[PDB]
């Protein structure tokens, strides 16, 4: 994933234009874009030596 | 000379066979005692949706 750069956070098989289109106050669906767009921003892995130590 | 010699060799097979019974006692114990322990860690799955509270998504 990181050898073609694709973004390392996972990322869920959406349509938002549906989801926009489906909902009807658009706060809840608007926020939902911004923590799954967080979510795919940002890298969950640790530094396992630590760990480990 | 005669008869201690004597009763001692009459002695000698049963306490023989006692002993082995007891040694193989001892080793079916030391067997018995023999568990594989299973401990249980924290999932990571909590650590990660607290890493995800942190990053206040």
């Amino acid at each position: 994933r990181e050898e073609e750069g694709l973004p390392g956070g996972p990322v869920p098989r959406i349509n938002w234009p549906q989801e926009y289109s489906s909902f009807i106050d658009r706060e809840p669906v608007v926020a939902k874009r911004i923590r799954y767009d967080t979510l795919a921003s940002t890298t969950l892995e640790r530094d396992e030596k630590q760990i480990e130590s | 000379d005669i008869m201690v010699p004597s009763f001692v060799y009459n002695k000698l097979p049963v306490i023989h066979f006692l002993q082995e019974k007891r040694a193989e006692q001892k080793l079916r114990r030391v067997l018995d005692e023999t568990y594989t322990e299973w401990t249980e860690e924290l999932d990571q799955a909590h650590v990660t949706d607290a890493i995800t509270r942190s990053l206040n998504i």
